[PDB]
């Protein structure tokens, strides 16, 4: 009526456990090999006599008169790099100065160019994550910027995380304490005239924790001409103020020691034609600007949850749709949960005051190459930074029919969202219980 | 007679 | 029809608790003895009269008529340490020089031997994990390097976690600081020429955070010979390039304080003949090189979530395919659930600002040893630490079946991946709610 | 008495699982579009030809 | 009484096909290769995937 | 005329 | 010609 027979023992009755796991000594040695967790066979028998393969051979049989189901629940691991190739967070493009000329008698030819720089996988954190971003736009610089031209002066693209614009007076035009008032408040990008980034094959941009209000249309591509309104404003020459003390503040400071120059729009103007995207967003138009179709959000070092499907061609009934196949990158889907990654958030009040240490503790000005340029400095750490953290994850599925003759060796296949194995997996293993459901 | 409302000494 | 009777006492229906529990005064004076939390006998029968053993003879009887089942909860708590012997992450092979000698009157002869070093089991933490490890590289060259010839200059092997690449001027070919930016970035060996570390029997690699792409294929070993492309590049003689403000730049510093050799390839080349395993990750021929067949991982103190296998040989029934013995290690199981280790994440800004601290606190540099050689150097700690961190696990198994007759004692048994008992258990026990599921 | 089909497949009986997600190549590329994660379609077929 | 199943196909009544043909592009490559057109293999399958 | 880009001064 | 392995200067 409801039997449950293997080979020659006992028959069961009701219900039992088959179990699905990879570590098993006799099969990783002969059956996997060129596999891995995520895509493997395992041998369901369990039985210690019997060859594996030879094993292959005999079935677990649910009484034929019945449909049966079985209940899996299944534990996944994995450990896998906030940034790393395979997840597309190890790249991102931008468009930077290439060459700085003197061209035919009286010109300036600025050759700009987009290229696509990597970054080394794993360095988790996102702060870290940015700096290593900004110092990727300069190793370009170092071989290819200086050598031909262009100063450090105009390095067009970077990556900052603060609020140029709080000093500001709506009256003077400047930033009146002579520095950009440096806390973090969220990350941002600044370009010069002529260059921007693209993110257009990259999760990175979720890192900054800015999104497209329009998801769905590929294009992620945001150009110096899109910040319009919200030119980071200039800062108040203190000095000149102060010792002149009619007062000379409209002094917007055009330097800074080692002498860089901010860019000014022109030798009245108070704003530089460094543009910043936090500007933009709360500080201009919003109806035009670029509020309009972007969305200031949380940063998420992960990324973005992405999702994993889980699948057992040989023991579970395709699924109402899917139709049975061979090809790994289809097989049906049993089960989905999302990819076992969570953001552990801390706090640092020692950002800042370590970013002030931490120079002195990293025998290295590495990112900081410019502690004076007010801009190219390096962004603040803000307080709370949070870390791609690898978590277990006891997951559930529910009751899934099986068929009624379980093969002995089952074949086991995470995937992922654009369907294809997912290297990052540690251990994978689940546990199925069967039990009727009806009759035939 | 312009108050810059910054505490520039300290 | 579904009765559930005991010796001379009311008859129960439908349903009722049987407790699988080690703590009991009576059968721990008795009963076990020569055994622990993962192997022991208990009397489920819970009469304060009957002597145990006498009260072995009486039994639990599920109604005959009816095939019955039980829900089996269970109470699992651990305490082992993240470094230990029995789970392998207490030893770890390596290759390094014996002995340095003049030899035949020209020939310079080197002598390179593999050797497996041990660590003091419990030691936690990742990082001083790492620690320990280069300390036992050091403390074996304390007991046969120097006094073999072998100078410090040529120690190979030392596992570090910094990017030695990020001053790096694609021009000069040298880290312009002047020195390697000490900031952590993820774990990685170093290896000198000859030499080279083997993990075949042992999960720390695991923890360092490189794992093969093929995981099946029993063979750790990563070469020097591996690490192709990317070998530490060299520092600039940040001294001479400023005091002689041509330039001198070309200058590769070739030693440090306490003159010890950066092992240069050539008097020219601006590469070190030290090979870091990051480098060749992300910095050398992706098709060929390491990135090729390792895999870069986040760390993990754990080392591994491993899973443990439950039995009740005396109460339940043998799950489909397993076949009832009396050997210990082939138990039937019926159930399977992780090992309760978690990975707890911490932040220590005061890492490096610490390590420079740290080691007054220590009253030692017996870590640092080196203190001058930017490479010999103390490792960063990073900003994030791990720390295996064992806790208690209330999990849940399904109904399982259960035999008519219950035993007044069973027998628990909490097995390992590889099935052996596991010593680092305190407390296990279980709770099981016997009820009808059809009958005969 | 409790069949659950589709087109032309093997009924299938009891129970099985229909999975409403945004992902998915195809349909981002022609449906949604001017839509977003909190109002999208989606095809339930998951049948690669089609 | 008269059915005609495939698989994991709807199942097909009364009649049907099956075709014999030595062409196909798959089996041409792997079967047959030592054969010719006078003793050789082809599947009946007739399913794209598989 | 080569720029180390790097304040090696501080 | 002992090599204590232990820089006692700092
Ligand atoms: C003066 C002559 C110029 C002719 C050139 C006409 C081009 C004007 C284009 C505005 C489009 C940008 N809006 C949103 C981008 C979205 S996304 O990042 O691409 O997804
Ligand atoms: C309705 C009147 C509108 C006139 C259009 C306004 C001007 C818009 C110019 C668009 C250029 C911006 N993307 C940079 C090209 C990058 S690449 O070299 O193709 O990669
Ligand atoms: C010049 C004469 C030399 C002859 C010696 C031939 C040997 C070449 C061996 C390359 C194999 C290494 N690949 C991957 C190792 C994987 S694992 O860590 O072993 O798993
Ligand atoms: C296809 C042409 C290839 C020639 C082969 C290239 C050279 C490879 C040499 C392999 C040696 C590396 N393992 C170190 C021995 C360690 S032990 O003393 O056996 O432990």
């Amino acid at each position: 009526r409801n039997s449950i027979r293997y080979s020659e023992l006992a028959p069961l009755f009701d219900t039992t456990r088959v179990y699905l796991v990879d570590n098993k000594s006799t099969d990783v040695a002969s059956l996997n090999y060129q596999n891995d967790h995520s895509n493997f066979l395992t041998t369901v028998i369990q039985n210690n006599d019997y060859s594996p393969g030879e094993a292959s051979t005999q079935t677990i049989n649910l009484d034929d008169r019945s449909h049966w189901g079985g209940d899996l629940k299944t534990i996944l691991h994995t450990n896998m790099p906030n940034v790393n190739e395979f997840m597309f967070t190890n790249k991102f493009k931008a468009r930077v100065m290439v060459s700085r000329s003197l061209t035919k008698d009286k010109q300036v030819e600025l050759k700009y160019e987009w290229v696509e720089f990597t970054l080394p996988e794993g360095n988790y954190s996102e702060t870290m994550t940015i700096d290593l971003m900004n110092n990727a736009i300069v190793e370009h610089y170092l071989k290819v910027g200086r050598q031909n031209g262009v100063l450090e002066s105009d390095i067009g693209v970077k990556f900052d995380t603060r609020n140029f614009r709080l000093g500001f007076d709506p009256v003077t035009g400047l930033v009146m304490p002579g520095v950009y008032t440096n806390e973090a408040f969220h990350p941002d990008i600044i370009l010069l005239p002529g260059c921007g980034v693209d993110f257009t094959h990259s999760r990175l941009s979720n890192l900054l924790g800015i999104r497209k209000r329009q998801p769905f249309q590929e294009g992620f591509r945001i150009t110096y001409d899109d910040l319009e309104g919200g030119n980071i404003p200039a800062l108040l020459d203190v000095d000149a103020y102060q010792a002149s003390l009619k007062k000379p503040v409209i002094k917007p400071l055009t330097e800074d020691s080692k002498k860089r120059s901010y860019n000014l729009i022109s030798n009245d103007s108070t704003f530089t034609q460094y543009r910043s995207w936090y500007l933009a967003y709360n500080y201009g138009d919003p109806q035009t600007g670029i509020r309009s179709w972007t969305l200031l959000c949380t940063p998420d070092v992960t990324c973005g949850s992405e999702q994993v499907y889980w699948s057992l061609p040989d023991m579970m009934q395709d699924p109402v749709t899917f139709r049975s196949t061979s090809q790994i990158s289809n097989f049906p889907v049993v089960g989905a949960e999302l990819l076992p990654v969570h953001s552990k958030s801390f706090y640092n009040d020692q950002a800042v005051y370590s970013q002030l240490i931490r120079q002195f503790t990293s025998l290295t000005h590495v990112f900081n190459r410019f502690p004076e340029n007010q801009i190219l400095a390096r962004p603040p750490a803000p307080t709370i930074t949070t870390v791609s953290e690898n978590v277990p994850a006891l997951t559930d599925h529910g009751t899934l029919p099986l068929r009624n003759s379980i093969g002995g060796v089952q074949r086991v296949t995470i995937t992922d969202a654009r369907r294809r194995t997912c290297p990052y997996v540690y251990k994978a293993l689940g546990i199925v219980s069967p039990r009727v459901l009806s009759s035939r | 007679t312009f108050n810059p409302v910054y505490p520039y000494d300290t």
